């Protein structure tokens, strides 16, 4: 389906 | 409706919780995020660490609510 891993994001 | 965030354009500085967690849109293990690919909308799965650890991907998932229909 739609996995959507989502890339890595923050305010890091 | 694309997967395109019209609202969003998921800065690394920001996180969107359309393309993140809805209900705390943190980052916390985002490579096993869920989503039902007819809603932008996903699971604690990954922020709680349920038993479930499994991810629906192999085929479509609706979310609870789209069998709701
Ligand atoms: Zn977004
Ligand atoms: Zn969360
Ligand atoms: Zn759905």
């Amino acid at each position: 389906a739609r996995t959507k891993q989502t890339a890595r994001k923050s305010t890091g | 409706s694309g997967p395109s965030c019209k609202h969003c354009k998921d800065d690394v500085n920001r996180l969107c919780r359309v393309c993140a967690c809805h209900l705390c849109g943190g980052r916390q293990d985002p490579d096993k995020q869920l989503m039902c690919d007819e809603c932008d909308m996903a699971f604690h799965i990954y922020c709680l660490d349920p038993p479930l650890s499994s991810v629906p991907s192999e085929d479509e998932w609706y979310c609870p609510e789209c069998r709701n229909d």
